[PDB]
């Protein structure tokens, strides 16, 4: 994704975060997840927060830190440090 | 004789296998169409027939539903390669030698073991038997406790939290061997290997309840304000040297669990814990002081050895049905060597986990089940597993706020759908559940 | 807890497998070199440690000994891929799902069960119990019938045997269970299906007792002189033809039972039979009268409806914990339909074992034991399996003059060695085995 906008970047990376927390949660539905949501709120406990990281890093083809997830609560925020991350 | 699941319970598992991929898409498709044709279909005859009919095959899916609608949602993912939360898939390609792994604290939450209590009539049977051993020695009520009665004491305390998660570890392994998953081998994690040697009948239920009861009893009377126990996400080697700086000219912290590559606990007075927890919290590393721990695994128990071996001297260990790998002395008891010595050591000596998991993983144990109420260890075990180039399983058995048959036959659908042999007919015992003819796919 | 061998019982077991043939004998023939270098390894030791530390892999064999020669024996041969009569070798690329067959006459042998009550008490406990439900009905003793005392009945006598093998096969089926080898099914002929209910719970033991006792007393009073059944090599077909020459106005001779492409039993008068047998063998086919039998599974049975109806009024047939395939009626019976009228029709309907065998080669069952003093069904299943084009093992426990713990470990190896899952460390159990350190042949 060179050949893309801010905004482009912005709308893949959201749209691989609430793929991945959609299969992390089994719904597999991918839009299901609510952007604004927070995680907590979506059925999130550690186990499930280092799950998503590993998803993302596996994904992302990146090292992510183990608390990205706890650290930027919502999927739009973890979506925007992925943006400074790659 | 006690059953898997209430003959009322609405959750049944459909274990379902194919030669292939698409043979399992083709059969899940094939079986939604005869489910939605035919409204009087009972859900636990198709599931006995299931369980009983088929061949066992390599390509394997659980689906777990407690409705038409659920069993139609999974059979309908499932048809179109795509996930859902109810189904679990796999590929048969362990060997499943199996090693049960019984951890201390941290696996506990509020309402846990509850659902079960209602819905598992073996799990239920095997919390009375163990429950009614701790209450031999305590005056309060382990159900009363679990179900978070008005009266009921506080799990917040060690000397309530360590029985209890003894009854519920010990009584979760008995709802494994009701599916049919026996341990070949048991590892336990400090009060953990007091569960394992129950399950392993090394001790009796009654002296291992005793031991857990009075050992935790003496750290609330002697330890409680004095220490606590700190996790480190960094490797035991890099903490020694970290540690160094504080306890100059005395133990004032000290390891107390090697637990992971990347994972060790460290034991103290509170005060040097908590320094080195921030300076530590500082450089990026995620380290907390664990809530409810006294500084076992430390000097501060040294003083406690002559009262120790006193108060345990009535353990009769005794050869058990399977070999305990001791995270003490890194050694494979066969449960006759768990004397009074012994459970000191247990609560003296730093935990050796990580070593024993690679031992584990050498000699051949590929699937390792935590018989725990949320999944403390099995992360770790992967995180070696991975670091080593190894393909195991590490399954936990219930979470945070999944605890009833749902969670217990998606853990055990991970087991089974890896190669390990399950019963699954059994999760339909006393229901007068019929074979039933099922549609035939490409074989049948 | 009963132990599947005594203490001072010399056979242990011995598993090995490796990732290929050459890496199986290469880790035998290191073993054998460990072995011989020290006189003071414990057998035992090495047993529990080879049934513990070592990985689970395709290729398989178990030395089955009772001393440091036939340890050496055994694995010499291994090494150098000869045969040798205490080592059994397979591949493991069976599913393992396992149907537990159960027949009628023909397995019996003097002294049976002899070394299994003097050296298993798991098969001297079960036998005491199976036994004690028969001697509420029985003036006799089952086990003094078994080990030949000079006052106990004759064997000869069809109203001693029948409760004798029922006691026996019942027994051998727990044997199998504490080893880890439990039934995914049950199969029976004729009285073996009482065998069967009493093993899945079908029948109580008392049930399951009082029919075997009553009906073979019945037949030994009404029947015994009146008729017989013989074993003919040919198919059905071929026999129904044979038959129509004796046949001549009344029909004297019928088919008993189908147990094989080319393994048939028939029933009528003793007369008849002979002759029909006698001109087999002048043909080269082979055919015997089975010794204790009556004409049972014919219209001699037809005037005993009423009486055994009457006789079996008793009976609260339940839901059993393993389905069985009845070969009566062909049906997958969840045990709760074995009434007086279903135990009449076992003793009246042809016997369609063949049938069944295939319809079990079809749900996927691949492993076939036989829960019998010798084999009887093992070949008729064995001769099904290529006829039908299926890879399945059909297995006897005990065969003539071979009764104790070396036959049993070497028809237990049988199924492990194939792929059915087996708890090995149960055979070192009260002999204070420990796991010692063993020669790594290759990565570990
Ligand atoms: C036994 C010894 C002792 O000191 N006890 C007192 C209680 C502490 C018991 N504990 C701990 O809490 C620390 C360990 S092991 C768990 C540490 N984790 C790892 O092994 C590393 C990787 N895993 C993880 O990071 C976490 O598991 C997850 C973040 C993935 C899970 O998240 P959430 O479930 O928090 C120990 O033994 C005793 O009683
Ligand atoms: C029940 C019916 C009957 O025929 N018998 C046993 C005799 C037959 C023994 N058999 C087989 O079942 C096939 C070969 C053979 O020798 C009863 O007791």
């Amino acid at each position: 994704m060179g050949a893309a906008t801010p905004a482009e970047r912005d709308a893949i990376l959201l749209d691989l975060v609430r793929g991945q927390v959609a299969a992390v949660l089994g719904h597999a539905s991918g839009e299901d997840i609510e952007p604004g949501r927070a995680f907590k709120n979506l059925g999130f406990d550690s186990l499930t927060a280092v799950e998503l990281r590993d998803r993302l890093g596996a994904a992302t083809g990146h090292k992510l830190p183990a608390t990205i997830v706890f650290d930027y609560p919502n999927p739009t925020a973890l979506a925007q440090h992925l943006r400074a991350a790659v | 004789a006690p059953a898997l699941a209430e003959v009322l319970a609405p959750t049944v598992p459909w274990p379902l296998s194919g030669k292939n991929p698409g043979a399992l898409q083709g059969q899940a498709a094939r079986l939604a169409a005869h489910l939605a044709e035919d409204h009087d279909l009972s859900l636990s005859d198709l599931g006995l027939s299931l369980a009983t009919t088929r061949a066992r095959l390599e390509h394997r899916a659980v689906v777990v539903l407690g409705s038409r609608e659920e069993a139609l949602g999974g059979l309908g993912a499932l048809g179109e390669q795509m996930p859902a939360g109810n189904v679990v898939t796999g590929a048969a390609d362990l060997s499943g030698k199996t090693v049960f792994v019984f951890p201390g604290q941290g696996s506990q939450w509020a309402g846990m073991a509850v659902e079960l209590l209602d819905s598992s009539p073996v799990f239920a049977a095997r919390f009375a038997e163990v429950a009614g051993a701790v209450e031999a020695y305590v005056d309060w009520s382990v159900e009363s406790v679990v179900r978070g009665a008005d009266e009921a004491p506080s799990l917040d305390r060690i000397e309530i939290l360590q029985p209890v998660l003894f009854t519920v570890m010990v009584s979760l392994a008995a709802l494994w061997r009701a599916a049919g998953v026996v341990p070949d081998a048991v590892v336990g994690h400090c009060q953990g290997e007091i569960a394992a040697a129950a399950v392993s009948g090394a001790l009796s239920l009654g002296d291992a309840a005793q031991v857990v009861v009075l050992r935790s009893q003496l750290f609330a009377d002697e330890l409680v304000g004095k220490g606590a126990v700190a996790s480190v996400s960094l490797p035991a080697a890099e903490v020694e040297a970290r540690i160094a700086r504080f306890n100059g000219d005395a133990e004032l912290l000290s390891i107390a669990g090697n637990n992971g590559p990347r994972s060790v606990t460290v034991a103290g007075q509170v005060a040097a814990l908590e320094e080195l927890v921030a300076e530590l919290e500082a450089e990026g590393v995620r380290a907390k002081v664990i809530g409810s721990t006294v500084a076992s695994h430390s000097a501060q128990v040294d003083p406690l050895h002559e009262r120790i071996l006193d108060l345990l001297s009535f353990v009769q260990p005794r050869e058990g049905s399977v070999p305990l790998y001791s995270t003490v002395n890194g050694e494979v008891l066969n449960g006759a060597e768990l004397d009074a010595s012994y459970w000191f050591e247990n609560s003296r000596r730093p935990v050796s986990f990580e070593p024993v998991v690679r031992a584990l993983f050498a000699d051949g144990f590929d699937v390792f089940v935590e018989s725990s109420a949320h999944p403390v260890l099995t992360y770790g075990i992967s995180e070696t597993a991975e670091a080593a180039g190894r393909e195991v399983l590490a399954q936990g058995t219930l979470r945070r706020e999944e605890g009833g048959l749902a969670r217990f036959y998606s853990s055990l659908a991970g087991v089974w759908t890896r190669g390990v042999d399950v019963d699954w007919a059994g999760a339909f015992a006393g229901r007068g559940a019929r074979v039933v003819d099922l549609p035939t796919y490409a074989f049948q």
